[PDB]
């Protein structure tokens, strides 16, 4: 097997500009790589076979490159249509591999995330169940980091983190901690804090509610 | 790199004299050889590859395929 | 235009078999090679299986041979994906693609047919309010939200006031819990207009046939 590299993850690039995005690839292609284009939605388009020619009915100012084990896809003055994750395949033997995928984000003015903390609901407390949840909302960039601290000594066992998609409207992520918990050993504690680290300030910003 | 099997045609030539050429076999592209080839057979007996990035090659898109 | 339709795709049991369909049109289907690549849930493409257009061979990767079975039949113009003893991996959006021709990378590559895969019957969703306990900090915005717990298959659409107040609105993916789905949906408006205003979180779940409205009230 080809292990096919795609290093980074997602990659910020504010519109009308020149985006690199690499590929590595474990062992010698002979330049028998490829792209594709996956739209948030819709289905994949061949963009570029071999290393550099590109398939019909893509625009001119893609262009591929590369030898051996690196490759670079490479569009000139992007476009708001190019959002979206880019994949490199190699088809130089089998079993044909794929990239992880480069997830293509628009740059904006880094911003801090509004903090909401909510106790679990009566009506959820009648089922028996108890869900404490972290709402972090319209921050930048999708970097970002959770505490959850139980009475002041932090617990990482029933945590679950869900992100969004970059908001179409303004360029802003937003997530939300859900801190699942058994009912009884919620009212064993009283003190439910939910601390986030960011790049917009050193330390880290706190909401917390107590039971009372 | 342990070697796997190859394509017949690694290096062309768009550099003969059809003069030579009896015959012209076509293969597709495949898993065992990614590009597709085609091998021009000559008077004598030789065969060769003939280059696809010269205009050699729209006679192929059309011709097999 | 090249096009490949592709049906077929569903809910099955771990254990189970299916078998996928995919129509091609816009081209000599019989004269072309045609394979299956799927995107797992996590994201990620991963090659399924090949098969050769001079009829000969079926190439699959260690992953699936011998479970999953290619096959074509060009009368029809249609390539089967035939699955079986599925599994819990195999939970993907299934891709025909069409390989070929002069540099073999898959130029077309159909809709893309869905296969969920697992043993959880269908179950309408819980859902909780959320509103801020307490503590009386105000300040001139205020967010709400909703939560949505235990329900399955995953396709629930949250919805604010009859989408009045759908500005100001963050809808998050459903992580599965608990071979369960559990999303969560906020909501932000003006401090002053909420306490006295209507606001409602309606949750529909096609699935289960289900829809279920929330007032947020305060504490």
């Amino acid at each position: 097997d080809i292990q096919m590299t795609q290093i980074t993850s997602s990659l910020s690039a504010s519109l009308g500009d020149r985006v690199t995005i690499s590929c590595s690839a474990s062992q010698g292609i002979n330049n028998y790589l490829s792209w594709y284009r996956q739209k948030p939605d819709g289905t994949v388009k061949l963009l570029i076979y071999y290393t550099s020619s590109l398939h019909s009915g893509v625009p001119s100012r893609f262009s591929g490159s590369g030898s051996g084990t690196d490759y670079s896809l490479t569009i000139s003055n992007l476009e708001p249509e190019d959002i979206a994750t880019y994949f490199c395949q190699q088809f130089s033997k089998l079993p044909y591999t794929f990239g992880g995928g480069t997830k293509l984000e628009i740059k904006r003015a880094d911003a801090a995330p509004t903090v909401s903390i909510f106790p679990p609901s009566s009506e959820q407390l009648t089922s028996g169940g108890a869900s404490v949840v972290c709402f972090l909302n319209n921050f930048y960039p999708k970097d970002i980091n959770v505490k959850w601290k139980i009475d002041g000594s932090e617990r990482q066992n029933g945590v679950l983190n869900s992100w969004t998609d970059q908001d179409s409207k303004d360029s802003t992520y937003s997530m939300s901690s859900t801190l699942t918990l058994t009912k009884d050993e919620y009212e064993r504690h009283n003190s439910y804090t939910c601390e986030a680290t960011h790049k917009t300030s050193t330390s880290p910003i706190v909401k917390s509610f107590n039971r009372n | 790199e342990d070697g796997d099997l190859q394509c017949l045609c690694v290096k062309t030539t768009s550099q003969v004299r059809p003069r030579h050429i009896t015959s012209l076999e076509v293969i597709k592209a495949g898993p065992h050889c990614p590009t597709a080839q085609l091998i021009a057979t000559l008077k004598n007996g030789r065969k060769i590859c003939l280059d696809l990035q010269a205009p050699l090659y729209k006679k192929i898109i059309k011709k097999l395929l | 235009e090249v096009k490949l339709v592709e049906s077929g795709g569903g809910l099955v049991k771990p254990g189970g078999s299916l078998k996928l369909s995919c129509a091609a049109s816009g081209f000599a289907f019989s004269r072309y090679d045609m394979s299956w690549v799927r995107q797992t849930p996590e994201k990620r493409l991963e090659w399924v299986a090949t098969i050769t257009s001079g009829d000969n061979y079926t190439y699959y990767p260690d992953s699936v041979k011998g479970r999953f079975t290619i096959s074509r039949d060009n009368a029809r113009n249609t390539l089967y994906l035939q699955m079986s003893r599925l599994r819990s991996e195999d939970t993907a959006l299934y891709y025909c693609t069409r390989q070929g021709l002069l540099y073999y990378a898959m130029d077309y590559w159909g809709q893309g047919t869905s296969v969920n895969v697992s043993s959880a019957k269908t179950t309408p969703p819980s859902v909780y309010p959320l509103a801020p306990g307490c503590g009386d900090t105000t300040g001139s915005s205020v967010t709400l939200g909703c939560l949505v717990k235990g329900y399955f298959p995953e396709s629930v659409t949250v919805t604010w006031n009859s989408g009045s107040l759908s500005s100001s609105v963050h809808t998050f993916p459903a992580l599965l819990q608990s071979g369960l789905y559990t999303m969560s949906s906020s909501v932000t408006v003006p401090s002053s207009t909420w306490p006295s205003q209507t606001v409602t979180c309606s949750v529909a779940h096609p699935a289960s046939s289900t829809t279920v409205d929330k007032k947020l009230e305060p504490s």
